[PDB]
């Protein structure tokens, strides 16, 4: 069964502020499967979100990042007039610094060819052929990625912190995000377990599906 | 054929209290967070630098939808229906709405103080025999250099000629929002690491690193040099300019290192001219 | 029978707030079966089956009446206007703690008057040490918690809705609509059972008051509210923990740091040496943005994970270091929190050495000696922790060396002292402090230290650890050596 | 266009105790912090120089909204409503009463000490045998040349002619807030590095360095000279005057370096006159 594609991630600053945290930019410790899936779609230049349902993603967290709070005069749609001071609101947003993680992509469950794994591979062998827009980022648009490269299981030859689906875990990461409200958002309960393996344990293969 | 322009830029050494955060009655805390090795560094928000670029674009022609009323200290919007084909700001920084939206063609991380932050503050009691409240203010400041990283997809631009004004703006960055009255900190580049490639990933995000607390040498980080020597991050697409060029030329074996065959200029303007010529040739301007 | 409402902690979609609301459901139903053991006393003949991590509901007839009875019994208001949550044991809770919890809940949950109607401001003069401090609070009359049953159930069928229900920030903390112009669409949605959990969250979470150390408590009454929300591992464990924490005094709840409140929430937990203790909780800070802010805004959320070592160290700090001084003035029961305790606690949570920089806080920063006096009151405790610090060793040996040197100097003065005259040992000690504080650079301070060591005479400790003490003097910055010399002078005890 | 004026100024050598911070015990600590090489330097705040400029404008006879009653040691407002059109201080330094606020043309940074602070202290004691708690005291002092950086926006001034009095005040700065009784430290400039350009980018911030860690030498920094050599910071827009002119003229190969073709004047008044003539020609005054 073809070896799943592995990507090495290194983002200086990132924030995956949780859903129900709309008053505060408080973030998940780990990139959620939905955000990673969206970033992979951006890398392969896939605007449609339903194109690559079924791809299984597993995240290995190389180093636990530090959580820091920053202030931002974020703009909101409260008043019809743009210049009205009610739009600008000062609030805190948490960020994760020096995030290094490895991503496993298993696109065997995809029913549409070419699969996401093939698209990512072909993108990496021939960067000039792939046509897309924007700048690759994880989380917020201004949080660019320092390094995303094809890597093996031995790239750090170290000890890995995996995200494992546990029904009694702490983190509640969403694998499908409903941006308008919260109807279609689907959550899974995870945990961070420190294990010395170069391959993900079964559960880690968080498999993205449509909310239906 | 996608074309990008990423860049890590390091500012000069000076006294800065730029962004700040919510005060505690006393003290105006410069916001800070963890960085390499867990040492606390002072940050400057990404929106701050984007606001600085917007102000630069507005200050020199270059029609802006989001005009900044200096007298009223408010943001007036000329045309509620954003038109990226006409307004430079909607073309670059994008917009949001309830067509529907446009992802900004510019993404920059938050600036980071090159040296860890130490407890530094400034007394601020106001002159006068009468000593009422609103006196003895404290302004936390920092004497370091700020280094921030940006990336633009030139292809995503509606007008491909708009890359050049952004280059002039980043070179002549007017002012990041800060206590210019107390701490006038210039943000013009002092050492640049640019790369103009069709590859989506550039491994040059934060290459300036010195640590060595309370110092200004600002050597190039070892990991960046190792990455250059490895074979990836192609030196032909690299552009190195600024004061770091002196230290690079004083490095041993540099005449034989792969970093030698990268575009290297002491003069910043010569760097900008060469890069702009390359960009114009490749984009057909 | 079949469950019309099914709730399990093991469900994947649940969050921490859903779990704490589940615990609130568990405890309120426990208190209800304590109050109404028999089935027909329970409205709508509700029947609950409770397990370690599952709450199970059946009733008879239409749902609307059943949930209406449940809600009306769950949330109530006494004659004084304070909150009455049956989940918490109000009988053994005094009136001061009732005022505390009621003020907290209106300050964090019922922050908006669109959800509650208030009564008249009721002032009562409670008697402490022959002082009748007038507690002034705003009584309530109704709130959205008592009448959420209308929204929970369908209007026409009087039954639970089979679709997602839009919720608001009063139900789920932090769930405000960012864009008011899109209020109808961009609203958080949840299933009815999770909505009930978000109804019953307030019972579990405790409320604490935060005091800014920079702000004089006399010139600023506390108004920041810390909400401690614990991670749920078992219904019974959480219920027992909350009921235990009910015992504490209000003056304990006034803290100087978020970590202090988190540790206080776990201070009364039993410690078992066979069982690996590990507890996690969230602290939610609510604070007015400005002086004229109408309602509080969520300003900080911080996670606390407490293990065995951290908790026993915190108990040790609580034992050695002094408690809060309950200053009481004209209706002004101020509370003096020891900053050091918080500093240690913070470092403990950070995992960093407790002795990160106590002296800086105690003296450098604390010129007023607010906590420096606490140092005086808890100097032994400081030394105790320093003793725990292995790295301190060398500085401990230097402390002994300086104490021996000053012993020799005092012996010389005693020899110089004339018969009948009283030797000025106190004056000499004051002179030592003044001379050490006078030293302005490395050279002068090292001159004085070496001269004093020579004048002390033959020192056993400096002989045994010659090379180590010599290298410590040569390497350490002179400010640090001055600090430890001052500590040696203060810690001298013949 | 958009003209701006930037400068780094160096003061004479003398004993200074101008910025006492919150004192501890009996010693009056003067505010200090870290700087180049990690050595502690003494700082004089920019608010002090802004107050000195305000006092200069008040004394010379200009309008000045804020009047400083010397005998009362109190500050009074001529009008409760700030009018930057009419008042020089409101025009230049800005205001915020809490329109309502102004950005402020003058942007000044702190005044750092060129020489690191060793820790010298001075004892003072009340005379007479009758001694009380306030008998003796210690005052910290520093023997250093002070250096601060400032930047103004000519276009941002409501009246463009207001740039002349501010330059005159900088060259004739009155007393900077300190302890003139026992440490009367003149803050008058003795070496300037002025830049008057249309681009914003400034590379003259803190361009002064010491020859020896404890000395009154005050040589020009290597970075500034090297950057002038490399090609940026056009010598035609450079203005250097003062005591550093002698050291520059005694440098080797000076007649061939680009420093030769820059505006250098031994007498500071002549350089100021030339720069003022250039400014008046550029801004149509």
């Amino acid at each position: 069964m073809i070896a799943p594609l592995i990507l090495y991630l290194d983002v200086p600053f990132t924030t995956f502020r949780e859903s129900h945290a709309r008053e505060m930019g408080k973030t998940y410790p780990v990139p959620p499967p939905a955000t990673v899936y969206g970033m992979l779609l951006s890398l392969v230049g896939e605007t449609n979100v339903y194109r690559h349902c079924g791809v299984e993603l597993a995240i290995a967290m190389l180093s636990s990042p530090k959580k820091s709070r920053i202030l931002r005069q974020m703009r909101r749609f409260k008043n019809a007039d743009f210049s009205h001071p009610e739009n600008v609101i000062p609030c805190y947003q948490e960020i994760l610094s020096n995030l290094k993680c490895l991503i496993w992509v298993r696109s065997d469950e995809e029913k549409i060819q070419p699969s996401l794994r093939e698209r990512i591979q072909l993108a990496f062998d021939h960067p000039e052929l792939v046509r897309r827009f924007g700048c690759l980022f994880l989380g917020e648009s201004d949080q660019l990625i320092k390094t995303i490269k094809l890597a093996r299981e031995d790239y750090l030859e170290g000890v890995r912190q995996w995200a494992i689906r546990d029904n009694r875990g702490r983190l509640t990461l969403p694998y499908w995000v409903d941006h308008v409200g919260s109807r279609n958002t689907r959550f899974l309960r995870y945990r961070i377990e420190e294990m010395d393996r170069l391959s993900p344990p079964d559960l880690a293969w968080t498999m993205v599906q449509s909310p239906i | 054929p996608n074309y990008y322009l990423y860049g890590t830029v390091l500012t000069r050494y000076g006294l800065a209290s730029l962004n700040h955060d919510i005060r505690r009655g006393n003290k105006t805390i410069l916001q800070k967070g963890y960085w390499n090795n867990g040492k606390i560094h002072s940050f400057v928000g990404s929106s701050a630098i984007r606001w600085a670029l917007r102000f630069y674009l507005q200050k020199q022609g270059y029609l802006v939808n989001r005009v900044w009323d200096e007298e009223e200290h408010i943001n007036r919007l000329t045309s509620e229906d954003f038109d990226p084909e006409k307004f430079y700001d909607d073309d670059i920084f994008g917009f949001a709405l309830l067509p529907n939206q446009r992802m900004g063609a510019l993404g920059m991380n938050m600036a980071v103080s090159l040296t860890p932050y130490d407890g530094a503050v400034k007394l601020g009691a106001k002159s006068g025999r009468e000593k009422d409240s609103t006196s003895l203010h404290f302004t936390e400041y920092h004497a370091t250099r700020y280094q921030y990283y940006f990336g633009i997809d030139a292809t995503h631009l509606k007008d491909f000629s708009r890359i050049l004004p952004m280059i002039d703006g980043i070179m002549n960055l007017p002012k990041v929002g800060g206590s210019s009255n107390i701490f006038n900190y210039p943000f013009c580049p002092d050492s640049l690491v640019f790369q103009w490639t069709n590859h989506f990933a550039s491994y040059i995000s934060y290459c300036f690193e010195y640590c060595d607390p309370k110092s200004k040498e600002a050597k190039l980080s070892q990991e960046f040099i190792d990455e250059v020597e490895c074979g990836q991050i192609d030196p032909s697409k690299l552009w190195i300019g600024g004061t770091i060029v002196k230290d690079l030329q004083q490095l041993d074996n540099f005449e034989s290192s792969p970093l030698n065959k990268a575009h290297i200029y002491r003069n910043r303007n010569e760097m900008i001219e060469a890069l702009k010529t390359v960009i114009k040739r490749d984009l057909g301007l | 029978t079949q469950p019309k409402i099914s709730l399990s902690l093991h469900a994947a979609d649940t969050t921490i707030m859903h779990r704490v609301g589940m615990t609130g459901l568990y405890m309120t139903l426990k208190r209800l079966e304590k109050q109404y053991p028999l089935s027909r006393q329970r409205g709508g003949h509700i029947s609950w089956f409770l397990t370690a991590d599952t709450i199970e509901l059946f009733w008879e007839g239409s749902d609307f009446i059943a949930l209406s009875w449940l809600i009306n019994e769950s949330f109530q208001l006494d004659d004084t206007g304070l909150i009455h949550l049956v989940g918490l044991d109000n009988d053994r809770i005094d009136l001061r703690q009732k005022i505390h919890i009621h003020e907290g809940i209106c300050g964090v949950f019922l922050r908006l008057n669109k959800f509650y109607q208030a009564g008249e401001i009721i002032n009562t003069e409670l008697r402490f040490e022959e002082k009748q401090v007038e507690y002034q609070y705003k009584s309530l009359t109704w709130y959205a918690h008592q009448t959420f049953a209308e929204k929970l159930c369908e209007a026409d069928t009087q039954q639970l809705r089979h679709d997602y229900i839009q919720i608001t920030s009063w139900l789920y903390l932090g769930g405000i609509v960012r864009h008011a112009r899109t209020q109808n669409t961009t609203k958080l949605e949840e299933k009815p059972e999770y909505a009930l959990a978000l109804l019953f969250v307030p019972v579990v979470c405790h409320y604490c008051l935060l005091h800014i150390p920079s702000e004089d408590l006399k010139e600023r009454k506390p108004h920041r509210y810390l909400v401690v929300i614990p991670e749920i591992k078992d219904f019974e464990d959480a219920s027992q923990r909350r009921w235990r924490l009910q015992q504490l005094e209000t003056k304990q709840f006034h803290v100087s740091s978020l970590g202090e409140a988190g540790l206080l929430y776990y201070s009364l937990d039993d410690i078992q040496p066979e069982v690996a203790y590990y507890q996690a909780c969230q602290v939610w800070l609510y604070e007015k943005t400005n002086k004229a802010s109408r309602q509080r805004t969520l300003m900080s959320i911080e996670e606390i994970k407490i293990d065995k070592n951290i908790l026993i160290t915190y108990q040790q700090v609580q034992k050695y270091f002094k408690t809060n001084y309950q200053i009481i003035k004209y209706k002004q029961i101020f509370i003096k929190v020891n900053p050091i305790r918080s500093l240690i606690a913070d470092n403990l949570v950070k995992g960093i050495h407790w002795w990160s920089n106590f002296w800086e806080k105690l003296v450098i920063e604390d010129s007023k000696e607010y906590l420096f006096n606490q140092l005086f009151s808890n100097r032994e405790g400081f030394i105790i922790m320093a003793e725990n610090s292995e790295e301190d060793k060398q500085y401990l040996i230097f402390i002994k060396v300086f104490q021996q040197a000053m012993k020799g100097n005092f012996a010389k003065i005693y020899a110089k002292t004339e018969e009948g005259k009283d030797p000025p040992i106190k004056k000499k000690v004051e002179r030592l402090r003044a001379e050490l504080n006078y030293c302005y650079d490395e050279l002068s301070f090292k001159e004085y230290l070496s001269d004093f060591l020579v004048r002390g005479g033959l020192n056993k400790y400096f002989n045994e650890h010659q090379e180590e003490i010599a290298l410590l003097i040569k390497k350490s910055p002179w400010q640090e050596i001055r600090i430890w010399s001052l500590l040696a002078i203060a810690s001298y005890k013949p």
